[PDB]
């Protein structure tokens, strides 16, 4: 069970 | 006349900035600072101040208060800023205390601030201290004695060199008090000297001066509302400002220490896309959470931090939630890094260090404060002669 | 009682090693309230302490006048 979750933000 | 703090319900966001950031109340003589708080309504009310000389258990010192201030005490609130293009309207109020009506405060020892609304009636009150110079309060943190207390503890060892008040008599008028990290209500107070090898005083033992380690401090950035910055994953915006989700915290008294910064206690106000932090910051509805199915106990797990003072309200105690098994509770809080931590309390106000859901390991980065009270017995009122502070990134062991 | 470890090294690219030894007996001598006790009145049951901690902890591991200011 890879309870993994990615997050995150980007702006240019 | 035990007067004590006094929490309140519109007010959020009490804080003592100096020189920017957010502050503890230890203030020096001269030192200048604020009383930035935050009132949850457009409304442009109006705030009378006062301030009040306290003795070392705080009960008011009997001196005239024409003698430790030098102008007025009830006078509202000049500046205050309203809440700039936000969802949550707030009206920010500060003032300086070397202000135009109170243009100093002009004697050392414990004080009390009351921001009494309009009528008479005290909304809040803070307690700080503004500590004068003329001993060398010479401390360092350094591992406990008894093998048993010694992996979730941290003694606290110092002196007390002046050499500009000779003592009278250190033992019944140097009183002094011990401060984690700028909590004032684990205190460690009340201690006599062992020593007095001179004229200096030696604190050494580890019976009282010995304060749990405590875990360090959890945090969250929401800079940017809407982001899903550290630790605030699902972030939703519903009828309402704005909702952030904590991700579930986990007890880790049984777990091993794991080196992870903070910055003891104290939140950064700031957003992106503001100009004022203060004024433009926006309020969010956090919902915290825990996961500590080992705590099976009666006591109640309050959250706690330095953006509320470290306070007990019923608005921060968690809540059990059976459909989890994780406790639970929204707390209003504006953006920015804020640290915090889950503090057991008794039922009413004991806050059983020891048996903490977070830990007590004895490495944990602390950063003591210690204040020398001082009475000779022709003076009318307990200076403060001198803190020294001494972190425990040095536990000398 | 605890005894101590705690060998170290750090290599650039100074070069210096240390290591040392720790030492920690926390005792509690019932004894000494008893000896205490046996005295001029002293009838107390306060314990007593025995910390003897201790240490070694050993260790093992330009351009004076460069001539570009001059001149200037």
């Amino acid at each position: 069970t890879i309870d993994v979750k990615p997050t995150g933000s980007v702006e240019m | 006349i035990q007067t004590e703090v006094v929490p309140p319900y519109n007010i959020k966001t009490v804080t003592f900035v100096q020189n920017g950031n957010n502050v503890v109340p230890i203030f020096e003589l001269n030192s200048t600072f604020e009383f930035q708080f935050d009132d949850l309504f457009g409304n442009e009310a109006n705030y009378y101040f006062e301030i009040t000389h306290c003795d070392y258990n705080w009960k008011p010192s009997d001196i005239p208060k024409t003698d430790y201030l030098r102008g007025f005490d009830g006078q509202r609130i000049m500046d205050y800023s309203n809440s700039f293009n936000t969802l949550q309207v707030y009206s920010h109020y500060r003032l300086p205390f070397p202000n135009q009506f109170t243009t100093q405060i002009r004697l050392s020892g414990n004080y009390i601030l009351k921001i009494l609304n309009e009528d008479k009636e005290v909304v809040l009150s803070r307690k700080f201290i503004v500590y004068e110079e003329h001993c060398t309060v010479g401390a360092q943190v350094k591992r406990t004695r008894n093998l048993s207390n010694i992996n979730y503890k941290q003694n606290l060892d110092f002196t007390i060199a002046s050499n500009d008040i000779t003592f009278q008599t250190p033992t019944q008028n140097v009183k002094v008090l011990l401060l984690q990290n700028g909590n004032f209500n684990t205190a460690i107070k009340n201690i006599p000297p062992q020593y007095t090898i001179g004229n200096q005083l030696v604190y050494k033992y580890d019976a009282e001066t010995q304060f749990w380690g405590g875990n360090e401090f959890l945090y969250f950035e929401n800079k940017d509302i809407r982001a899903a910055n550290n630790n605030v994953g699902r972030i939703g915006s519903n009828n309402d400002i704005y909702n952030a989700y904590l991700y579930t915290n986990a007890a880790r008294g049984n777990q091993i220490y794991t080196n992870y910064q903070d910055v003891n206690g104290n939140f950064v106000v700031k957003n992106i896309n503001g100009a004022d932090n203060s004024i433009e910051a926006d309020y969010a509805w956090v919902y915290f959470t825990l996961s500590a199915p080992a705590f099976r106990m009666n006591k109640d797990i309050y959250i706690t931090g330095i953006f509320n003072n470290y306070s007990l309200s019923p608005e921060y105690k968690m809540d059990y939630n059976t459909d989890k098994a994780v406790f639970e509770k929204a707390v209003m809080i504006k953006q920015g890094f804020t640290n915090y931590q889950y503090t057991v309390a008794d039922k009413k106000g004991n806050i059983d260090l020891e048996n903490a859901i977070d830990g007590n390991f004895y490495q944990t980065e602390n950063e003591y404060t210690i204040l020398v009270y001082y009475k000779e017995s022709i003076d009318r009122y307990q200076r403060v002669i001198g803190k020294g502070n001494a972190n425990s990134i040095n536990i000398v062991n | 009682f605890v005894i101590g470890g705690t060998y170290l090294k750090m290599t650039e690219r100074v070069n210096n090693t240390i290591f040392g030894f720790n030492g920690n007996y926390s005792t509690e001598v019932p004894f000494l309230t008893r000896l205490a006790n046996k005295l001029p009145n002293i009838d107390t049951d306060v314990p007593s302490n025995l910390s003897i901690r201790g240490e070694v902890a050993f260790l093992r591991p330009i351009y004076v006048d460069d001539f570009e200011g001059s001149q200037s």
